[PDB]
């Protein structure tokens, strides 16, 4: 492993076990690094891990990563916001990426 | 991906009620963002 | 795999201590800042991977 890759994967693994402040300690090296996405993956990992879904879409909503789209759309599943998954749902269909149009095929799934 | 990091993500399904084509795209998505790194 | 476990175990023990070497060094404030940031990441995925995978 990269070191910082390997870094990345354990806060994930932090995010998903309890352990958010040690998440967020090796976020803050990956901050100083330039790793902003993997920083916000971790940050959004951790409030939804807990449970608190309108703080991790009201921080995804003031910095935007293409390929973290499906996690605020995931904030809005789970909250309820119907109207505001639909609208995203719509604006990502129209992206070229498989991996988006699976997630997009699968939500839509999901909510039949 | 380190074990227990597929571990919780084998776990994404029931935590968040979202079926299996969810969460191998959000898998997929995650390890292209960790692919990024220099 | 145990093997996985006590590997990455393993590489990050072996920056720590590195990076403790390298703070012995000196440097000036804003070095320690990186420094201080990386050993605090370091500790805490230790911390983590102890904790989880034991």
């Amino acid at each position: 492993y990269k070191l910082n890759v390997l870094l990345a994967e354990i806060a994930l693994i932090g995010t998903g076990n309890h352990y958010h402040e040690e998440a967020n300690c090796i976020a803050e090296w990956l901050h100083l690094k330039g790793e902003e996405e993997a920083v916000q993956l971790i940050r959004l990992s951790s409030l939804m891990n807990r449970g608190d879904y309108a703080s991790a879409l009201q921080q995804g909503n003031k910095l935007a990563y293409p390929d973290l789209e499906p996690w605020l759309a995931l904030c809005e599943y789970r909250l309820g916001l119907g109207s505001a998954l639909e609208s995203r749902l719509n604006r990502l269909a129209r992206s070229q990426d498989p991996r988006i149009q699976t997630f997009v095929n699968g939500m839509r799934e999901q909510l039949k | 991906l380190l074990a227990d990091l597929q571990h919780s993500i084998n776990k994404w399904s029931v935590i968040y009620n979202i079926n299996s084509t969810i969460v191998r795209s959000m898998k997929d998505l995650m390890q292209g963002i960790l692919q990024k790194f220099p | 795999n145990v093997e996985t476990v006590r590997s990455i175990t393993m590489q990050l023990e072996m920056a720590l201590t590195k990076l403790k070497k390298d703070m012995m060094r000196g440097g000036d404030a804003k070095q320690y800042q990186v420094w201080q940031r990386e050993s605090k990441a370091l500790e805490s995925a230790i911390a983590i991977i102890h904790y989880v995978a034991g």
